[PDB]
């Protein structure tokens, strides 16, 4: 009731779920599943119990390449995961009762484990779930062994890694999706954090569900950004419906029409001409053999052609299977459709600046790496507000293999453990549900 | 689709080269064996080196966006991704590095163009890449002088020509023949020498490059003379400003 | 009469500017410059003396296909080759980055309250001047107060000291003029009275520790350094007991509560603490050099000698060494104070200012930015076109971007008087600029600027802030070349235009005002040319402690 | 027969070094130093030049009211003033911080595999061989690629080079030997024998960047430029196009995914980025040293060469500069390395742990720790009860604090093989220590001492880890002088004794074993008083491109 | 009013705006408080102290639920207040992002 737009839902097979759902449904502040998967990613770890037991018997703790002659400690940590794991369990729950969960997987080699909701409500932010986790698993292994006194730092270098010496984690055998707080670009950055790699792995490489994991949580991160609050609120919003959810099936249908033999170019015509079928642009002025676009409402302009950004990374890189050429669409996609219409592109042009320098660092000596490796924290991806990121996803979920930085190869453990939880694995499923849910409280 | 406003030889030119409809002069014959020795990824009749098993063979993951597009030919086969790159002269060069990127996303699938003053690049699987490569050197993307083929050492487009009108080239992989008024390719996009020559044809003359360039100058059409261009990108200038303080 | 550029352009080539031929490949690759030649022997030692190759011209592609150029330091007749401009072969560049990494400007305002309120002590000019004599003594590293201590060769950090100001001219006058940095003689007038009335009563220090420890160290060492012989010397000078709990309050001001660093600390994945480049904001490196005290009739040379400071700061130093390294950059920076292309333009934009509104006098709206930016972007960019060694010379697209644009933003700041608007016009020239050439900079140049106009105005939380305090950690600015000096140069353009004794900081202005430095900020270009030319000595050696 | 520091004594002073009685205040105050009268004249000099008031022995209190002594550096026939031995006037010193900072290890590994599985290309000991010689053209800063390239002297960059090395000797031997760590001649054979089966097939590069650089800009420029250097000369060598996708895997595995600083970056109150003193744990400093592979069958020697490294870098240069600055530390960190002291404590703890339970054969626990540790902390106080030239020589009771802990940690971890045990050793002659002199350290010495008790075998998050592991940024150990060079020795104590080849990282300890180093690691006290002598001569100088 | 923002001593000549905030403050605090409430009468609280010098300003709590962290509440309240007096004011384009810099400081440079 503060915005009158409307959307219709979607499924990731294109099927309408919803009609006429109130767009602050979909608001990070109000929809219970967004709420729901940030707080998961907040207090969700995995452990790797297998790369502990095996840095404590080759005593190689402590980071790269790094090992202590004669500190090698010979225990069955995976062998006893289940008495270790509940052991771990008793620490971490606040009551017997609470959410939380601890789970083995791979025959114990590694652990799911969610820290409880009250742990993160009496906290400053986030690393509670892995400091609190690592310390009931150290413990845990301590009393299962009755390690010495002499001996259970190294459970401790094992678990946790060279921190308190390094600012990071470093040699730790437990991941989060998230990173420490000290590695924000700026106040607000946190959920930016998370790798493309890590978002691809848990979604399973399944594209949409990529896009959208990447979209709540770049989108989320502008709230907190305080991006999204008086004059932007709907531009974002409008962003996250079109550009992450499929609203009105938009990037579902340019993919389905540009699919076989589209191009950036044909996906751009196909927006451009939805977009002036629906009202959203008009023709402002003729030149010679030329029509000047304008339109009443930027946001919703925005949002079309934020989705159609989507659609066109899917079409190019998905026709390529190859995800490196997603910086490229990033960039030709606004270029092209800025001079196609005389109306700026997708966040004002800062989703093709992000492009500009993402294709550059992917392209070059000077730092970067593949598509995979960035986010929304990271120097080089950090400028778009929003509607970048979430195509580089989307890119590495239909690449089929061009990748050495993977996230096969960056995110495993991630892939293990994260990939479990539903509401990360298929968040739009459970998003859009929670919008139905709402819809008439807004 | 419009592609570009304005209205001199060069806007149009921008627009043919960007629309899959207008038909590329072809200008010169090249071999398929010539176009893959020129590349220089593999040699002619040497089996395409893979990244990764046929598409086929993989258990992709269920998608309806996997299912509604359809993979390049390279792609479908696992082909390495491979590229073509080429400087311009701002001595009239037909094509030119933006005109280049934009095209190239227009015209062609799977692509991953980048756009450089002294080098414009399109990496794509290696088969492919090897089709594309054969339109962007027969047709009039190329011009034997006043374009080349480079994969590295790439300074040119800003210099002067030398005596035959031929652009730079610190490794001279194009070579300006007198008695025949042709240009030959004697070495690969990255340096190392052909066993044998392929015939590039004769450099376009001058009225030709004016008709066809898409740079713009003040010796040629300037831009600051396309008014209705300049426009455009004034408009986008102001749009994007207002945009980015309120809406 | 002829383009400021033209004698530069006939230094280099044979032919005249606009000849469209040339002749490549016949002039002995390396072998055609001096410069290559002595690398190419010293390359020969070194891999002899040490047992592992080094230099060696055939590694590679073959350098000098074409003419390797001489290039003219802009302002200057020098003309050396631009390997004498890579901040590696030139003290003068490494002195200009040492005289600023080894400055903190701490307050005495705290300081004298502690003594008076807490101690109960008097401060008067004699008890400052005394204190001043004390810190000259500690400051280089010697002591004061206990028995035994070893301490620095004075030889070897001859070139720290600490100095005061304050706008007070009485209280100036009964400091020791040695330690004083007197404004009325450093400033023209009316730049003298604005920064002594921004001042006013306080009274600060100027701290210059060792340029061999910065060297050692790093920049974050500095403001630590300056606190412990502040420490040292105010309870020697003052009498406390030495270490008692009032000593806190002392190191927590020289510290915290009153220090001014030039470059605050960088978060972690370029982690760098203090008084490094990326920290300095584009007002204060305006202000550090000097050009705007001696040239203050002129708001170009003002405006292009802050581009010569930054563009060699920020493009070389930082992103071509500390976020980078290598060959680096030295070109890329070059290209904005070498052969006087960029006064041509901006002289060109400065001009047309003039004539049409009055410095300063034009709206401060779009209407004027689309006037102006557009007008010196097409002056910039058509003297490529006319003239083709000035194209061949600055070869690269990302130079002439950053030229023409720098010319664009600065004119257009003449005009508005503002920063933002002059902001505005650099980004509108690169958006002129590649839709006339097809083309721009680099594969990640325009980074930025295609955020650029969106962000010029935004005011949210990452995206807004005045161009005065940007500086090469805003978002956007944070990883390319071509841009950062430029900016400093639109942060001095209106600025000078308006005739403003500072741009952001009045304290960093006065701080290095001082002709005890040992590079010369006023002249920022002739000391680049005295570097490249060898004829630099800086500070920081080991001659004295090394075998003859 | 003699205690180790007889000698030391005896050159001080007139007394044998048991008299108790001296003579004071009629030695002329500083002109009894050939030292203190060099700073008096360079003062007067200084001071005259510039303009401004500098060094002056007027100055607050009257120097030299006791004998000024002369330090014997431990190990060697060298003494020297204490002056000598301040890092500002030590170039030996200063070197050994810039060999360290501007060091980084780079795997081939990853680089390798992106060649042959997304180029598709042969990776072979030929193509490795000139991809080495094409960075050691690079890496120094010299283009490989582009036209119109402007470079580094080479003769300014000299220093600069890669070398590389792997556990594979038949991989090894086909590498040209100009760019090769020869393990098997740089260690013993059963150290060769564990190092090389640690590296594997793995291939490892030795980066050193430029000293001159190193010292312009900062720790974190290291891996930043070695990448840009590596990338550069993997797109020479193996025929990339100079910028394509595959050029990003190569950097990202060379700045991040196969790169090992030698330090990691620091938190923001003390932000540093890689490659400062802060970030290097106890484990790698030990490893860095070169005693282990030279002085094996000399678990002291071994252990006290590692302490001389670490007291110097951590307190003089770290502590001492980064930290705070001034005058400094040079005489908290020279009662490690000087005058034989901590070699007599240390060798005596040796030869009691030897005689009582066998090097390495204590119990791993508090029994082993109560009795060594006491054991060896009352004979070192007792040196000092028994000699009181020697109390007079190490006046500081933060000097004597660190000696005789270390001494009796080291003792510790010789019995028990073990550095956790060491630890506690140390942190109880601390406590024992303050309890027999009712003093120990300055004011705030054992903050860390203190908490040192409980946090030796913690496990909790920021409390818990193996010494090995801990280092400068260790949250108790992250402010004071007196500690953290004797922690590094004793991580280096019970790996010595054990015969371990290194004590954390193997890379680290074979990256250090290169004669192409400037500073000899192998001999970091023979090269501190080879520096104090004035006859070290370091990279990095200028004098090149200065003028005569 | 002085163009002092950025930091201690920084100031920028020619950039001084005349507003009268403390004036306005309880229209600028309503409107502010409408950008930093999630929905009318949750949890916000913005309450002026000091006849309009001072705010105290509470950031509702459903936006810490779907935060990381905390630096949302400074980031919303920071932002709200500088478009609060852009739009009491009707301060132009050109001049908002001093009420920006008069707000948060030099902040994201530093
Ligand atoms: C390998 C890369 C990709 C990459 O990540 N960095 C490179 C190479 C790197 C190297 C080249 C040194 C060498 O030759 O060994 C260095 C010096 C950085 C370093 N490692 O020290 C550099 N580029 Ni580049 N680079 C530059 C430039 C450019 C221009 C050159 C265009 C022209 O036609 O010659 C283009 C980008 C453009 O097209 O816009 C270019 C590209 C490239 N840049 C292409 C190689 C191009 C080609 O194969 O020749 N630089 C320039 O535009 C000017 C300044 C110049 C830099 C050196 C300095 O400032 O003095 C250098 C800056
Ligand atoms: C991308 C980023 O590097 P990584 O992505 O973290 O490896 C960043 N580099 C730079 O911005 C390099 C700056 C100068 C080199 C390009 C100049 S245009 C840095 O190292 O902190
Ligand atoms: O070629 S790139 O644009 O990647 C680098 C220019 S130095
Ligand atoms: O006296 S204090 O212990 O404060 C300092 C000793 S250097
Ligand atoms: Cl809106
Ligand atoms: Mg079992
Ligand atoms: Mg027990
Ligand atoms: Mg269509
Ligand atoms: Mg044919
Ligand atoms: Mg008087
Ligand atoms: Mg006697
Ligand atoms: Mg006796
Ligand atoms: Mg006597
Ligand atoms: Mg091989
Ligand atoms: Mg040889
Ligand atoms: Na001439
Ligand atoms: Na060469
Ligand atoms: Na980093
Ligand atoms: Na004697
Ligand atoms: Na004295
Ligand atoms: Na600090
Ligand atoms: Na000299
Ligand atoms: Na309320
Ligand atoms: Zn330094």
């Amino acid at each position: 009731a503060k915005f009158e737009d409307k959307v219709d839902l979607y499924d990731d097979r294109g099927n309408l779920v919803e009609e006429q759902v109130p767009l602050e449904a979909l608001s990070p502040l109000r929809n219970p599943a967004i709420k729901s998967i940030v707080q998961g990613i907040k207090r969700t770890v995995a452990v790797n119990l297998e790369g502990i037991e095996n840095a404590l018997k080759t005593a190689k703790v402590g980071g790269p390449a790094c090992k202590i002659m004669g500190r090698e400690l010979d225990l069955d940590i995976v062998g006893n995961a289940e008495s270790i794991a509940a052991a771990a369990k008793e620490m971490i729950q606040v009551t017997e009762d609470d959410d939380t969960n601890v789970e083995l997987l791979g025959g114990g080699k590694r652990a799911l484990v969610q820290v409880p909701s009250a742990r993160f409500d009496v906290a400053a932010e986030y690393s509670a779930a892995p400091l609190v986790t690592a310390t009931a698993f150290v413990q845990a292994i301590i009393n299962e062994f009755d390690v010495s006194m002499y001996d259970a730092n190294m459970v401790k270098a094992a678990v946790l890694g060279r921190y308190p010496q390094s600012v990071e984690y470093m040699g730790a055998n437990i991941a989060t999706m998230l990173d420490i707080p000290q590695k924000l670009e700026g106040p607000g950055y946190a959920l930016r954090n998370i790798m493309v790699n890590h978002v691809v792995a848990a979604t399973l490489k399944n594209t949409l569900q990529a896009a959208a994991l990447s979209t709540i949580l770049e989108q989320t991160a502008m709230f907190e950004m305080g991006d999204a609050v008086g004059a932007f609120e709907r531009m974002h919003l409008l962003g996250l419906a079109y550009q992450g959810m499929n609203a009105d099936n938009l990037v579902f249908d340019l993919v389905k029409a540009n699919g076989k033999e589209g191009t950036v170019g044909s996906v751009i015509a196909d927006l451009v001409e939805r977009a002036l079928e629906d009202g959203v642009i008009k023709v402002e002025k003729e030149l010679t053999d030329y029509k000047v676009y304008g339109t009443d409402d930027l946001a919703m302009w925005n949002a079309y052609a934020a989705a159609g950004l989507m659609a066109a990374t899917m079409v190019n890189q998905g026709a390529a299977r190859a995800a490196q050429g997603v910086s490229s669409t990033l960039l030709y996609y606004n270029d092209l459709i800025e001079f196609e219409t005389g109306l700026p592109s997708v966040d004002f042009g800062k989703v093709e600046g992000t492009a500009v320098g993402f294709s550059f660092f992917s392209h070059s000596i000077y730092g970067g790496g593949g598509p995979g490796i960035f986010n929304g924290n990271h120097i080089v991806t950090r400028h778009s507000k929003g509607f970048a990121i979430p195509c580089v996803a989307a890119a590495m979920a239909l690449d089929a293999g061009t990748q050495m930085f993977s996230p096969e190869a960056t995110s495993g453990l991630i892939k293990e453990v994260f990939s479990q939880v539903d509401e990360f694995r298929e968040p739009l499923k459970y998003v859009v549900e929670a919008a139905a849910e709402i819809k008439n409280e807004i | 689709a419009q592609y570009y406003p304005g209205t001199t030889k060069v806007a149009q030119n921008r627009r043919n080269f960007c629309n899959p409809e207008y038909e590329l002069e072809k200008l010169r014959e090249i071999s398929d064996e010539d176009v893959v020795k020129i590349l220089g990824h593999r040699a002619p009749g040497e089996e395409y080196p893979s990244v990764h098993p046929p598409l086929e063979e993989m258990d992709e993951p269920e998608d309806a966006i996997r299912e509604m597009v359809e993979p390049i030919d390279g792609a479908k086969a696992g082909d390495r991704v491979r590229y073509i790159q080429f400087t311009d002269s701002m001595y009239f060069a037909p094509a030119q590095p933006y005109v280049r990127s934009r095209a190239y996303l227009c015209r062609y699938r799977g692509a991953d163009a980048g756009t450089l003053s002294g080098r414009q690049i399109i990496e794509t699987r290696e088969r492919d890449l090897e089709k594309i490569s054969k339109e962007l050197l027969e047709t009039e993307f190329f011009d034997p002088a006043r374009s080349g083929v480079r994969g590295k050492s790439v300074h040119g487009h800003s210099l002067r020509l030398d005596e035959d009108g031929m652009m730079f080239d610190m490794l001279r992989r194009q070579i300006y023949n007198k008695d025949t008024g042709r240009v030959e390719m004697v070495k690969n996009q990255i340096g190392d020498e052909l066993d044998e020559p392929v015939d590039l044809g004769e450099p376009l003359d001058e009225e030709t490059l004016m008709e066809k360039t898409t740079i713009y100058r003040v010796d040629g059409e300037a831009y600051r003379d396309d008014v209705e261009a300049v426009e455009i990108m004034q408009r986008i200038h102001v749009l994007r400003s207002q945009g980015g303080f309120n809406l | 009469a002829d383009k400021l550029f033209i004698n530069a352009l006939k230094k280099k080539f044979e032919e005249s500017p606009e000849e469209k031929k040339t002749t490549f490949y016949t002039l002995g690759g390396w072998k055609q410059s001096e410069r290559k030649t002595e690398f190419v022997n010293a390359g020969k030692e070194v891999a002899a003396k040490r047992g592992i190759p080094q230099y060696n011209p055939d590694i590679g592609t073959p350098l000098g296909q074409r003419v390797l150029m001489p290039y003219q330091v802009s302002t200057t007749d020098t003309y050396v080759e631009g390997d004498d401009l890579h901040f590696v072969n030139n003290a003068a560049m490494q002195q200009m980055w040492d005289d600023i990494r080894r400055t903190v400007i701490v307050g005495l305002n705290h300081a004298h309250a502690v003594i008076e309120k807490r101690l109960g002590k008097e401060v008067t000019p004699e008890t400052i001047t005394h204190y001043l004599e004390t810190v000259n003594h500690a400051m280089p590293g010697a002591a004061v107060v206990q028995e035994h201590m070893v301490e620095t060769h004075p030889a070897l950090v001859a070139d720290s000291y600490v100095k005061v100001f304050t706008g007070n001219d009485e209280i100036a006058d009964e400091i020791d003029p040695a330690f004083v940095i007197d404004i009325n003689k450093q400033f023209p007038e009316d730049q003298a009275e604005t920064l002594k009335a921004e001042v006013g009563d306080g009274i600060w220090q100027v701290v210059r520790i060792p340029t061999i420890v910065s060297r050692t160290c790093d920049g974050a060492t500095t403001s630590r350094w300056s606190a412990m012989q502040i420490g040292m010397s105010m309870i020697s000078a003052y009498k406390q007991a030495a270490g008692e709990a009032a000593t806190g309050d002392f190191a927590y001001a020289a510290k915290h509560a009153e220090v001014i660093h030039m470059g605050t600390y960088l978060p972690v994945r370029r982690a760098r603490g203090e008084n490094e480049p990326g920290g300095v904001p584009f007002g204060y490196l305006a202000d550090i050099c000097q050009s705007s005290r001696v040239n203050y009739e002129d708001p170009v040379r003002v405006s292009l000698d802050v581009v010569a400071t930054g563009a060699m700061l920020y493009d070389q130093i930082w992103l071509g060494s500390y976020m980078s390294g290598g060959v680096g950059f030295t070109q890329y920076a070059t290209a904005a104070y070498t052969d006087n292309i960029l006064d041509d333009f901006t002289y060109f934009g400065k001009e047309y200012v003039e004539d049409k509104y009055g410095l300063c006098e034009a709206p401060n709206n779009m209407d004027t930015v689309l006037d102006v930016a557009t007008e010196v972007t097409f002056y910039g960019l058509e003297q490529y076109e006319e003239y083709p060694a000035l194209l061949e010379d600055q070869f690269g697209g990302s130079q002439r971007a950053a030229v023409v644009a720098a010319a664009a933003g600065c004119s257009t700041a003449f005009a508005t008087g503002n920063a933002q608007t002059g902001l505005s016009g650099w980004y509108l020239s690169m958006y002129l600029h590649k839709e006339q050439h097809s083309r721009l900079g680099f594969y990640g140049y325009d980074l930025q600027d295609q955020c650029g106009a969106s962000n010029v105005f935004s005011i949210r939380g990452d995206e807004g802030l005045p161009l005065e305090l940007r500086g090469p950690n805003y978002p956007n600015y944070a990883m390319n070349v071509g841009h950062q000096g430029e900016y400093a140069g639109i942060s001095q353009a209106p600025h000078a235009a308006r005739g403003d004794a500072f741009v952001f900081n009045p304290l960093v202005k006065i701080a290095f005002a001082d002709d005890n430095l040992v590079f010369d900020f006023t002249n920022v270009r002739g000391e680049f040319a005295k570097g490249a030319l060898r004829e630099f000595e800086p500070a920081g050696e080991r001659a004295l402690i090394t075998p003859a």
